[PDB]
């Protein structure tokens, strides 16, 4: 499924963008969101990829 | 290469003008725009904040929101505008007595290390001709013939000359003043085109109207902008000015009036900023009701949610209040990128004291500082909606005491006094309109000291008598109980010390034989009857104490030395003073004279300072009461007995500041100046300090000029015994009578 | 030939730096390692299949 | 007359001799070009026969 | 000091300031240029392309949320201090005072 | 390498630099007119007639330059004499000035006119159109004194006179060059500048220079306005440019400006009908337009001391309505646009009128005269004016030039003075001075620097000479023979030796028959064999009263005239020559002011010869004056001494203070 | 950068100044006109080179 | 010198262009013609 | 004088024969081009 390397540039470019809030400054949520929100996707996208196989 | 590059990179720039909306003046006070947007300056002497109950600026509050609520068409706009800065412009004066000048020096050797920076208001109304973004959108592509043009031109002048009648009377206690052209040498400067392009330029460049456009040729300042960063540069001739802006992006649930006061006591030079683009009762009620239905939109909050939207919903609807698009962008002035960043924390945690949470602008910091020029909106970072009221609350035109340095009808200001706040106060006789009749006229001068003495009201006199002299003012000094003796020795004018049992040394005998000399020698005779050159000094004293106790010399002493003074008054600078007035002026005869020479004397230059022990035993008489309506600067000293009746009904003073005046200190010297409506607790002091020279604190004080100033008729009677021995020159005699001073401080 | 002594030159303001958070750069690093061997993991699986 | 104020302005911004260099460098520039051509042209009709 | 401070008397401000005019919580204006940028993008590559709208759109949803006004800043950052041309020579963005129009 | 800016290449005729691309040129040296000597009526009139002799020759093909060059004069040096007494006097007066300005300024007008067997003709007829040019404007600047600049051979070398101050305007020091074959822009410069590539500031080779660019519109106010500049602490260039308009081509500009300024959105009525007016003025009031960059290049030695400069002049220039723009980038553009014939460099011209232009630049300058190159070596002396400029004094101002001078003044109010610190100073020449006396003035200023005075026989003895004839002054009976003996046998003399007399007071002598016409030609041979009379008079009713008097007067080179309020209306008005304006100032002065009106050919100031403390002046001044008290003890000193004339000096000064006590 | 000019000769320099001047510029007019006439001749051999070229491409 | 040696050098830089175009044209041509008869047979 | 006279004959000389030059070797080349360049075309 071609769709694997769609996530992961939609998934990685999203990631990648998101944390580049701490630069930006626009965010507050340094650690809490950064892990919680993170490991949340990442624990659905693995689920989405382990139930396709 | 390295010959053409020159000009390569010069075609090649963007200039300032795409960025100043500015062009002619086509009314003397209203200047036009290239979008056509008329708009005029509104230069503010704020009204005191400290002096006042904190229910009465609600008041004031209340009262400026009423005025404006009338005239605030959806058409409007407002662009505050408070430039603290710094004074460069205060002359060091030249003098020639030798005591004056080791005073001016120890005084001015007593500022190393204080503010002093004056806070200058303004307000510049403007007024766009449409209000809807949407149509304009179209008529900004649009083809207008020239006479619709002129149309629309009369249109707006008439609006806006409406607008600034209207702010000028409900300024009546603002001391506001609009900006206008005024002409130099045959060519027109501007008044306001100097304001705004200090907001460009960072210096005061004043601005003359030459053959263009004003965007073409208003900036001679080339900035400089960082392309990471909060901070700029100015490079000018005078040297670089380093400007880092910031901005505020987080209201909270409060309007407390006058929240922005902490950045009045500033240590760091700034320009604040903000906006209030008036807004339709449409938009603004649907601003409202987009927050009433986000409100409402989830849990049922018991008393912020409903009633308080309710109510807020209702008056707008019912008119008591107008919402606005509002932004403030306070830019702090510095030498260097170090100590301009320093300054903006400082502004930061000043801000975020008086609960708004302010973020220093970054990537918008050009943008912001092109959104300082009146008629910009297009280039505002945060323009966020609030009541009329918050932003009245954001804006109340307080202002700290300061007084005109320079300008003044004299010239240079003739004092600088410390005030408890802080910032300085620039002393002047000459205040602004105290009667209010007419306009044309010669600046009220006179002054009324008032207060128990000893707290330093004769060595108050003294001082400001002994620095007037940049001036080379005249003066005839009438003072009680010796005490002006030493000074007007020291300023090396004659000072007659009358006593019983001493000939009286000036009598009328060889008066000049014209016939108004005729009449007035008659009138002397019949007034008398009941039951050497003057032209040589520059400042005269007479003793009147003994007189005090006399009922019918009174009359006869006054009389004739005003009758001398009175020829001296040709134009010359003037300055009449007094002490315990009341008494020499409790005389039936000259009360009429007095107040139509007082008009007369008005004119050319003349000045009356008054003076008073027991401002109770003065109000008290027909005499006094003139007199005390007829002082512009009053200067009140403390008491440890005060009347409610006197002080408020006599002498205009508000509840408030009497209260303020009865909690001063015995003998602490503070004195309250009351020039005009605006009022200052200021305390001119001469303690104890360190200088700053040569790394070396070395120890100045002025008891040696105390003890001079200071009355005291111990000191006199000694003084008069030196000078007897050796009175060649006070410029000579001076170091002896410290000598003999220094003798007897220990006997 | 040089530039010329005592005068204005470009700007002093080209010396600042964006500061970095001295934890941004630790911790962005380490989960990229884990997000990329995620990624990986799922590329082989993706050319497997 | 020449009644352009553009045209007065630019012919005081001018100069003979820097105008006479370029015109003959494009003089040369374009014989060059044809001349080019030329070989161009030459060297298609050789390949031409064969 | 203290200069006149609150005792609840405060004139009441509410928060319906930078309450933006949004759909589904998004200006008119960004959310109009990101629809012209993914219509472009449909348009020229692919017309599977209308997926490229949800993700940019919560994500602008969330940027919007959390600072109302970050677009504002962004445009006028982009039209001012991105299109100085010198930058680079004179170490800062800097406008020349006179005014030099090309005109001779 | 640097002659890729400037455009001179070599002479087509004497006084006609040519250009690389034919734009043949011109060069002359204005001294000015002084604008303190006439009142502000007058101004007006010189600007108006400026105007007349410009459009009488507009053409699109003419332009003009015009700088306002500042120096610190260095070329005036410093002289020993042979003798203690003038040697002291010299010493104290230049120690008089430490501190002064000492700052001269020279105005230049350069007129290129560019075109744009037919060839050769044509090659004629643009030199002849040139110098038909010339003519014109020479005939109009006759009251400015100005010299057409051309060729001077030296000594075999032919030299270009025009090629120096178009040297000076790059170079930044007067640098003589040669007129030689090649192309002058290859080696016309010699210190070039160093443009910083930012270009705030600049480099000569020693000297920053930092400039201003004063562009202004709107009409001036005084016909000179920005002439506040002319004194001041610093050096510069200011230089303004009038490349003329062809006549349609300034309707065309005002047009198409009338329409960019209605086609807006904001009306101002303040500007539209102005313009309108001026453009059917510009039919009507016959001013012809052109281009104009204005730009001012202040030097120094340190680059916060350049700032410093800008700021002062940006000050003193706002004082005067005009808004000076500092340049930041545009510097190299505007130093190249300096060199006359640079219309390719100029940063942003915009067009002016022609009054404006010669309202800007009108051509005045407080009078300073030559520091150096007279006749006569340099200048005798340096003399103070009023508003701080240094008058270099001197007698020979415009075959030799003419030098009798006239020191019209009341003895007692410092005319004795004046002569003998004049005669004194100029000691350094070595001249022989043939003194006459009234009244003892000058014996003991004589006897100190060395002569023979002869209180009442061959000149070869001594070099200075003098005879009182004070006793024999109101006698009728003899007084045309002892001056026939006394001029015959001076004039036997007069070969070769640089010559001079002094005549204290000379109508007494005039009204002689037979000697007044051997005087008129005598002094025609003489005007080329170094003379100079240094007349003097105590009143000028007294000389006015004969008729020969005027003939005499007429041919006068430089007039001093000292503090006399005793004055007739019709002496001085038509008598002398004077202005009615001059009339007032020479009034102006006290009683004993000790400041006096020079009129210096053309051009006048008021050099006010201060003797200040910093005083040895009073002692100069106690032993430069005579009185017949100071004139026995002299006599007798000098009887029972001897003969040298700085032994007895000592016991002169002794007794003179013994005598003032 | 020799020295000065010789003196004796006034008139011839500028003289043959003026003539060398004009000279030059009939000289660089007359350039101008022959390098267009060479671009001229250019074209046409590059255009008739270009024809047959094409016309003999089979 | 100078200004005649701008003159001189200036006409022998048109002489050596005159001698590289006549060349070329010379040499051209002569191609021309061989290429030609090369053809004729 | 004899430089510049000299300099002038050269002028002449030299290039005008190098554009007579020119001029006749550009007319063979011109005949010989069309002429054969056209044959084989």
């Amino acid at each position: 499924a071609a769709i694997t390397p769609v996530v992961s540039v939609g998934l990685t470019l999203g990631f990648i963008t998101y944390g580049w809030l701490i630069i930006r400054g626009a965010v507050e949520m340094p650690v809490a969101e950064f892990l919680n929100r993170c490991l949340r996707i990442g624990i659905i996208v693995s689920i989405a990829l382990a139930g396709g196989l | 290469m390295g010959a053409i590059e020159s000009r390569k990179l010069l075609a090649s720039e963007t200039p300032v003008g795409q960025f100043i909306p500015y062009s002619h003046h086509v009314t003397d006070t209203i200047i036009s725009t290239k979008n056509a947007e008329y708009l005029s300056v509104w230069k503010i002497d704020g009204r005191s904040h400290q002096s006042a109950s904190e229910a009465d600026v609600f008041q004031w509050i209340r009262e400026l929101n009423n005025t404006l609520r009338g005239i605030s068409s959806a058409n409007l706009s407002l662009w505050t505008h408070i430039v603290r800065r710094r004074v460069y412009e205060y002359p060091d004066a030249e003098f020639d007595n030798v005591f004056c000048r080791q005073l001016d020096e120890k005084y001015r050797e007593s500022f190393t290390g204080y503010n002093l920076m004056v806070n200058d208001l303004y307000l510049t109304v403007v007024y766009r001709p449409v209000s809807d973004k949407v149509l304009s959108f179209f008529a900004k592509r649009e083809r207008e013939t020239p006479d619709q043009k002129k149309h629309r031109q009369e249109s707006c002048i008439k609006a806006l000359e409406d607008i600034n009648r209207t702010l000028g009377q409900s300024f009546k206690r603002y001391g506001a003043e609009l900006l206008s052209v005024y002409e130099k040498g045959g060519h027109a400067f501007s008044a306001p085109l100097e304001f705004l392009a200090r907001l460009v330029n960072g210096e005061h460049i004043p601005m003359p109207i030459c053959r263009d456009r004003f965007s073409d040729y208003m900036a001679v300042n080339r900035p400089m902008f960082s392309k990471w960063g909060e901070v700029g540069e100015l490079r000018s001739l005078t040297g670089l000015r380093r400007f880092g802006m910031l901005e505020i992006r987080e209201y909270d649930d409060a309007t407390e009036p006058g929240q922005l006061n902490v950045l009045l006591e500033s240590d760091y030079e700034f320009v604040l900023t903000h906006s209030f683009s008036v807004l339709s009762r449409p938009a603004a009620k649907e601003y409202l009701q987009r927050h009433q239905k986000n409100l409402i939109d989830a849990r049922d909050v018991a008393t912020d949610q409903i009633e308080e939207i309710d109510e807020a919903l209702n008056q707008l609807i019912s008119g008591h209040f107008v919402m606005g698009e509002h932004h403030c962008t306070l830019t702090v002035y510095g030498e260097t990128v170090q100590q301009v960043r320093d300054n903006l924390a400082h502004a930061s945690a000043a801000m975020l004291d008086v609960a708004v949470l302010p973020k220093p602008v970054d990537l918008a910091l050009e943008a912001g500082y092109w959104a300082q020029l009146p008629a910009n909106w297009q280039w505002r970072p945060r323009p966020a909606p609030i009541t009329s009221l918050n932003f009245l609350s954001f804006s109340p035109f307080h202002n700290f005491m300061s007084g005109k340095p320079t300008g003044n009808p004299w010239g240079p200001a003739v004092t600088i006094l410390k005030t408890v706040s802080g910032t300085p106060l620039y002393f002047n006789f000459h205040a602004s309109k105290e009667e209010e009749d007419a306009t044309d006229k010669r600046l009220l001068g006179n002054t009324m000291l008032i207060g128990q003495s000893s707290s330093g009201k004769t060595v108050l006199l003294g001082f400001l008598l002994a620095q007037a002299q940049k001036f080379k003012p005249t003066i005839v000094a009438f003072d009680k109980d010796r005490g002006m003796e030493i000074s007007i020795r020291a300023m090396g004018g004659r000072y007659l010390p009358l006593k019983t049992g001493e000939p009286s040394g000036f009598n009328p005998f060889q008066l000049p034989p014209t016939h108004a000399n005729l009449i007035f020698l008659k009138q002397f005779v019949k007034k008398l009857a009941a039951a050497l050159d003057l032209s040589t000094h520059q400042i005269y004293g007479f003793d009147i104490t003994e007189f005090l106790d006399n009922p019918e010399a009174r009359t006869p002493v006054m009389m004739y030395l005003l009758y001398r003074t009175e020829s001296m008054i040709d134009g010359r600078r003037f300055m009449y003073v007094f002490d315990e007035f009341w008494k020499p002026l409790q005389d039936e005869y000259f009360e009429d004279l007095a107040k139509n020479k007082q008009k007369t004397i008005r004119k050319q230059n003349g000045i009356f300072v008054f003076a008073t022990q027991e401002p109770s035993d003065a109000l008290e008489s027909n005499i006094a009461k003139t007199l005390i309506q007829q002082c512009a600067t009053y200067i009140f000293l403390a008491n440890p007995k005060a009347d409610y009746e006197d002080y408020t009904q006599g002498f205009k003073l508000t509840d408030s500041e009497f209260e303020l005046v009865r909690g001063l200190g015995e003998f602490s010297r503070r004195f309250l100046i009351k020039q005009g409506d605006q009022s200052a607790l200021a305390e001119m002091n001469l303690g104890k300090f360190r200088t700053i020279v040569d790394g070396e604190t070395v120890e100045r004080d002025f008891d040696d000029e105390l003890l001079v100033l200071s009355g005291t008729p111990d000191n006199a009677e000694i003084a008069e015994s030196i000078i007897a021995e050796v009175g060649d020159d006070p410029a000579v005699w001076l170091p002896i009578f410290l000598d003999r001073v220094k003798a007897e401080r220990s006997d | 030939q040089e530039r010329i002594e005592g005068e204005y030159g470009a700007s002093e303001l080209a010396s600042e730096r964006r500061p970095h958070t001295p934890g941004a750069r630790t911790l962005l690093m380490v989960l990229l390692c884990v997000i990329a061997v995620v990624l990986v993991t799922l590329s082989y699986k993706a050319y497997k299949v | 007359q020449l009644k352009s104020y553009y045209e007065e302005s630019r012919g005081l911004e001018r100069d003979l001799i820097g105008e006479f260099v370029k015109s003959r460098k494009t003089a040369w520039r374009v014989a060059t070009a044809s001349g080019l051509f030329g070989l161009l042209g030459m060297v298609c009709g050789i390949v031409g026969f064969s | 000091m203290k200069p006149p401070q609150q005792q609840h008397e405060a004139f009441p401000l509410f928060k319906g300031a930078t309450r933006l005019p949004t759909i589904w919580g998004v200006p008119m204006i960004p959310l109009m240029a990101m629809v012209m940028g993914v219509a472009v993008i449909a348009l020229t590559v692919s017309i599977w392309w209308w997926a490229l709208v949800p993700p940019l759109w919560f994500i602008m949803a969330q940027i919007t949320k959390n600072d109302d006004k970050a677009f504002r800043i962004w445009w006028l950052w982009i039209d001012t201090k991105f299109r100085n041309r010198n930058k680079g020579f004179w170490g800062a963005s800097s406008y020349s005072p006179a005014n030099y129009r090309k005109r001779r």
